[PDB]
């Protein structure tokens, strides 16, 4: 009881600003993660032969278009926020603005993540196999962008969740 | 699965490449090999191993004396080199994985490692120990292949034993005792005295089925390399190579193979 | 009940009847067969006695789902 | 020693058999476990 | 199957017309103090309405248990007689006297307090003991009580 | 108050299922490159248990549409039911696709490798990856049964 | 009350466990199979048995959920917590029992697989496994179902 | 009031870890089935003893789920938080006794059908250390049994 | 009035903890016994004293439940906690007792099993170590007796 | 008031504790002799002071938890929850002191098992060492004995 | 107060570390002694120095739980919180240090039996390694006792 009204007294403001860090910071260690994966294939390939720059450079770009996702996600959060007046701090809107930005913060960062992995790893296997064959590197990239796709559902998911937000 | 992006992807991808651009000539193309590999320097220790493997055989040989100088012209450092007569075997105990057991189960030296049979035993206890000591760091694919290979020892050292070494105290106990499915099932080829009676124990393996065949070549010869011969033909399914997992070991067993093939070769 | 219990001792003993013009054959072989028809009828009359006496007297009523 | 099976009793001696042997003329459950297990097999599955 | 009174996972007429009748109850509910009055007992098998009741559970699971104990208890006095008959045929030693008897008679006696109590409930009706205080009296090992 | 948990599901639903489609879609792109070092052709009509494996992240993208337009606080009052409700469709869904994608995963990978060995058992292949695509579907079902269930 | 929120938790529990147990079982069967259609592929149509085995687990906990969805309606009768709670328990219980039957299924599957092509009586061995581990799906099913009818009364 | 909740979470707890105890040992005699029978045709049939031998700890945990199920009967009798207990009790001692006979009894099984191999004569005390084993399944079903019995007389 | 709820959970935590404690022993147990018969099958059947000796873990794991179970007996006096918190403690004794003595004698009996089929000669000293090793789960099974017998305050 | 809790918790851990040294040193004395049981059976028998010396030590916690149990006792005098609270620091000392004593003794049987089996002449040293350890848990005791008597000084 | 609940807690905690750090240091000496026996029966008598000083931690351990336990008493005087918080703190320091000087002497005993089994000139001079540890020993018992004199300091 008391324990239970401790805990739905707590500010949704430090939530919300919570949720809405939480989606860049999340977006921006998927991203680097999938871009140092894709990196190190890259290298490698290289180091074989440096013949295939422009094609493996695709991959790095379709990982860093997860990190500008995310960042623009941000700044819509951002642009989401209120004056959070102190009157209505405790007041319904506020509380359910607050917990549809950490909803939505957190779906996108986890969305970020998982997109940002799975490219990370498409373009490690990727520029291996352009390096064993450049006729392959045509699938390997169309499987790259279809996979990619799972940043922009997220992202989408995201948006549409950024309506709710009523905050006075 | 992460940790191979984290550590280790530029060393798998340069290994790639390499054996995927591999197909006095034979020693140029081993020293080439070699090279390769030494200029490559969690996957060291998987080095190591792979180095021991034919570090064993040249410690074998280099514990001769008996004109023993002539060990440094096949100074390849593949396998013989330099950092891998109990006097000396003491010394040569260590910087190997097999090493100190031998130095307990090998402890009457030449007595225990005479050149005409002997020799091949303490080879073979060696390369039995380098195999338990690979299969020792498991966690990844490549102990089905550790497993394959040391039972194909095994089973060509059992067969050599009951062709003619049988004479040679190489008897069903030894079989096991000396001469390094197999690792649990091995009691099988204790009583394989004929060829039939060879096909007959490959038979409780149906992998190991039809391998043997009509058995006239690859059985054929003593030593290890009745069923080593059916791991080279099957070699095939190492040439698979899967990514994202330990084919170093692969590679440098690719090139050998390929090495051994320039040198079959020869004057055609 | 008591009735019953008779009924299934009476039907073995026409069983018993039978096996035994059957089994006439083979004295050893009637002996074992005799044992094979007591036997089965034991097991019959007890199950059902069971099944009886759990319902003679029940200690508790059925209720019915609606 | 093994008694000896009938046309119908065999298939039942066999498998109360699979248990082991006696002497040439020791006990042999079979003859009652023939109709016994018969007897019980029947409560497990009892459904008209 | 026919002795347990159901067939393909359904009852049917059983030689009796029905064992338990409802207690008055021309429209009050079958949970009541009156809940049902049995005519006679269906001798070819269970209550034809014990089967679907709401109550179907209990008293089935009573039963069951104790065929259950009561077959256990016959084929384990089967089983030990027999001992005394293979002795006899292969002419064993004083043996079975001196150990084929108490083994025969000591779990004949353990099982038989539970077997007889069983029996007196189910004839003497002795619902003050029903499924749990059998075991109940079972249960204490001290004397008096 | 209540509807934290609501919006709660929603994103859950979605997080969740991306998390097992990524790791669908990364066990079965490995496989499509091995397979595309030495066979071409095989390789090409291979992507289709990959493109079996996206389409879980759009099932869960749908789910997770539905949740976000029902959870309206200004035209109806929604109730802890509701709230609770949501959470719980969401929940469902998103520990399915997760579980789906993962064996799908498991199995593209397998096929890939098998494919490229014997071209007779792509069939066979193919249908099991089929049939075990069909759990995502199931959960699809069980969220849409669950989320109707906002009426009171 | 709050009883709805332990009940829709236990049916949304309910199917996820059983897809976990049925995708556990299913990556293995697929696994063994791949890997004994690699050098028999006449055998690879007899060795999909296993497969859809676990996936009828799939389907076994979906009307489970169902059921447990349809036993909880406010407009009908009020769902106090003692419902709420049996159809929680129910759901748990299908789900874990769901789980537990895919991940055996999936482990003998896969061994059968293994073994299917070393000798043809596996056909037979493993469909036995295989139909002796749904038994205990089913009986899971049948408790839970027990169960979920138990939570419509509620006093 | 969350009494009953106690009771039923019992309830499915019980069928749970005994259906989790019984795919275990499932598992593990499908494997050791699954490795035996490529040599032989004996271990199809004449080893498939633990496969059923497995399946009856959860028949008996079944069972006994069902039980505890019907002990609860709010119409008939305002349980207190004493049947709660009991019941939940009940039900953790029947699925943890159950899970753990499972589990032996799949070691068990996995080791005899590895030996079915080697000399026959085994069979026999593989049998009986298996029939050991499963002492425990019926020993758990006794306390759960007693348990329940003596779940309902609360004051 | 929260007694029951603690010493209902003792006697089954007493009886759950028994089973995992003798199932942890047999299956050893019954590893080494399959092991000896596949190597001797003379001895197979007098290999299984630690089998047989695990069961003994479990039936007094069960005693010692069914006097738990009798300790409850609200209608004869209310259950205050100072008896369902002494009831639930030498539970959960006994059942720790059980599991030690059932993890001791099947790393025993996983031993003894390679130690007679190596030689028959230390039987002796395999069943003398197995009755050290019960003589744990004894103590174990006789202290939570003693400390059940506290109930009346 | 709420003093019996702890001190039967008390009890409880001490005889646990001491039960699970008593356990893992005679398992570890078990591997040390097994290899002795072959390969010298005629020093085999003097080999099993240290499972003589673990069930000793067993024995000793036993009896400091049964002196612990035997001082509670309500209806002669109340107990405080200081009583209590000394009750249950005795216990866990005296079953943590045997836990420890248990498990040093057990290391080190079995490392003098092969030590004697290499050479008699160890014998002695293995005695002393053994005789060193179980100082420990002498002292263990008489330290929960001391306590356990303050235990009951409160007011 | 509750001060015992405290005090007599860490007076126990005291020597049940103690004891566990003694009992780890003596083991692996112990192991350590047993492996040079047998490599040289000759130096198993003389080894056995490290064994004994190892055991001056049990010594340590039980004066600081018995002055522990006779600063509790509440007949002579009231303690409050802060006499059993001092109380409980001082027979923890005591504990900690009496475990770490145990594991040190147990790592340099196990080093020096090998050391002088090499090399018996070093024998003698390792001994200082010991002497150390000890100090260390006697050090954390100095400050254990300053820390406890303050038993009598409230007011």
């Amino acid at each position: 009881s008391s324990w239970s009204r401790a805990l739905v007294k707590i500010s949704p403001y430090t939530f919300s600003a919570i949720g809405i860090a939480v989606a860049i910071g999340v977006s921006v260690l998927g991203a680097a993660w999938g871009i140092y994966i894709t990196g190190s294939s890259l290298i490698g390939a290289a180091i074989k032969a440096p013949r295939i720059t422009s094609k493996n450079l695709i991959s790095v770009i379709f990982c860093e278009a997860v990190a500008i996702y995310g960042v623009i996600v941000a700044i819509i959060l951002q642009t989401k926020l209120e004056s959070v007046p102190a009157s209505q701090i405790y007041a319904p809107e506020s509380l359910r603005a607050g917990y549809a930005i950490f909803a939505s913060g957190i779906i996108v960062g986890f969305a970020n993540l998982v997109c940002g992995l799975c490219v990370g790893i498409i373009g490690s296997s990727c520029a291996l196999s352009d390096a064993q064959n450049s006729s392959l590197f045509v699938k390997i990239l169309v499987i790259e962008i279809f996979g990619s796709a799972l940043g922009l559902f997220g992202v989408i998911v995201g948006i549409i969740m950024s309506a709710q937000a009523s905050w006075p | 699965a992460m940790t191979f992006n984290i550590h280790g992807g530029y060393l798998e991808a340069i290994v790639r490449g390499y054996r995927a651009g591999l197909l006095t000539i034979v020693e140029k193309c081993t020293l080439k090999l070699v090279d390769e590999y030494k200029h490559m320097l969690p996957l060291s220790t998987f080095l190591e191993y792979i180095t021991y493997g034919h570090m064993i055989d040249n410690v074998v040989l280099i514990v001769t004396g008996r004109d023993v100088q002539e060990l440094l012209e096949k100074c390849h450092p593949l396998g013989m080199f330099d950092s891998i007569m109990r006097e000396l075997y003491r010394l040569v105990l260590v910087d190997t994985p097999l090493a100190p057991y031998f130095s307990e189960c090998i402890t009457s030296e030449d007595l225990d490692d005479m050149n005409i049979e002997i020799m091949r035993n303490t080879l073979y206890k060696a390369y039995l120990e380098d195999f338990y000591k690979f299969c020792q760091k498991l966690g990844g694919a490549t102990a089905e292949i550790m497993s394959d290979l040391l039972a194909f020892e095994a089973d060509r050292r059992a067969v050599n034993i009951t062709i003619n070494s049988i004479g040679t105290e190489l008897t069903r106990d030894d079989r096991r005792k000396l001469y390094s499915l197999y690792p649990y099932g091995h009691e099988e080829l204790a009583v394989c005295e004929d060829i039939d009676q060879v096909r007959g124990v490959m038979e409780k393996y149906p992998p190991y089925q039809s391998i043997f065949s009509k058995l006239s070549y690859g059985e054929s010869q003593m030593l290890d390399k009745a069923f080593y011969e059916e791991e080279v033909k099957r070699l095939c399914l190492a040439f698979e190579q899967q990514f994202h997992y330990g084919v170093f070991f692969a590679y440098m067993r690719l090139r050998e193979q390929e090495i051994r093939n320039l040198m079959w070769i020869s004057e055609c | 009940f008591l009735v019953t219990t008779l009924v299934f001792l009476v039907i073995g003993i026409i069983a018993s009847l039978c096996t035994r013009i059957c089994c006439n054959r083979g004295p050893s072989t009637n002996l074992l067969h005799l044992t094979l028809v007591i036997t089965a009828t034991v097991s019959c009359w007890m199950m059902w006695a069971i099944v009886y006496l759990a319902q003679m007297k029940p200690l508790i009523v059925p209720i019915l789902s609606e | 020693t093994y008694f000896r099976t009938n046309k119908f009793t065999s298939a039942f001696q066999e498998i109360v058999d699979a248990y082991g042997v006696a002497k040439y003329r020791e006990a042999n459950p079979g003859v009652f476990t023939i109709v016994t297990f018969p007897f019980l097999f029947a409560v497990m599955f009892g459904d008209w | 199957g026919l002795i347990y009174n159901e067939f393909f996972s359904v009852p049917f007429e059983i030689f009796s017309h029905s064992a338990y009748a409802c207690r008055d109850l021309s429209c009050s509910e079958a949970t009541t103090v009156g809940l049902i009055k049995v005519r006679d007992t269906y001798p070819f098998g269970v209550d034809p309405v014990w089967h679907g009741s709401r109550s179907e559970l209990p008293f089935l699971n009573s039963l069951k248990m104790k065929m259950s104990i009561l077959l256990g208890v016959a084929q384990m006095n089967l089983g030990i007689i027999l001992s005394y008959f293979n002795a006899t045929f292969f002419r064993i030693g004083v043996n079975i006297w001196c150990q084929f008897i108490p083994q025969i008679i000591f779990l004949n006696s353990l099982f038989g307090y539970l077997s007889l109590l069983i029996i007196l409930k189910w004839i003497t009706g002795s619902q003050a003991d029903l499924y749990h205080v059998m075991i109940y009296m079972f249960l204490s090992p001290t004397d008096e009580l | 108050t209540a509807p934290f948990f609501g919006f709660l599901g929603a994103a859950a639903a979605l997080v969740f299922s991306c998390m097992g489609a990524a790791y669908g879609t990364a066990k079965s792109g490995v496989g499509v490159a091995s397979m595309g070092v030495m066979r071409p052709e095989l390789v090409m009509k291979s992507i289709v248990p990959v493109v079996m494996a996206g389409v879980l992240g759009i099932y869960g993208l749908i789910i997770a549409v539905i949740i976000s337009t029902g959870i309206n606080p200004k035209a109806k009052s929604y109730y802890l039911f509701d709230g609770y409700a949501h959470l719980s469709s969401g929940l469902a869904c998103g520990l399915a696709g997760l579980s789906a994608g993962m064996a799908i995963g498991i199995v593209g990978d397998a096929g890939v490798r098998a494919n490229a060995q014997q071209p007779k058992l792509f069939v066979g292949m193919i249908l099991i990856l089929i049939f075990a695509e069909a759990l995502a579907l199931y959960g699809l079902i069980v969220g849409i049964i669950l989320s109707s269930r906002a009426g009171q």
